[PDB]
């Protein structure tokens, strides 16, 4: 009985911690893409001149 | 008849010693069973919490 209740609770906890970690990785990834958007403005500057052979 | 009365007495006392002998044997066996059942109740929630941590590592990394 004790392991049943506590393990239901434990698997619930594991899945909701999975969802929290997922949200955190999502927000971090989006921030990195925006910083990359600034870096890639610099990239857009330094590409078009060489793209023409 | 005196002899055979004594013999029936003997058979009765042999059933007595059978009763007490089985009492003692099975009570020691149930004592060992109590020890090993204490052990089996020790070994369970550790396995289940290690399974929980298996799920932990299987999702986060």
């Amino acid at each position: 009985l004790e392991v049943e209740a506590k393990l239901a609770e434990g698997r619930k906890k594991i899945e909701v911690e999975l969802q929290e970690a997922l949200g955190s990785l999502e927000q971090q990834k989006e921030d990195t893409i925006k910083s990359l958007d600034s870096q890639i403005s610099a990239l857009s500057d330094d590409i078009v001149k060489k793209v023409l052979p | 008849t005196i002899r055979n009365s004594e013999e029936l007495r003997g058979k009765a006392i042999e059933q007595l010693e059978k009763a007490r002998a089985r009492l003692k044997k099975v009570e020691m066996d149930a004592d060992q069973f109590r020890v090993n059942g204490y052990s089996e109740i020790e070994r369970e929630k550790m396995n289940l919490i290690n399974s929980t941590y298996k799920t932990l590592e299987q999702f986060e990394n």
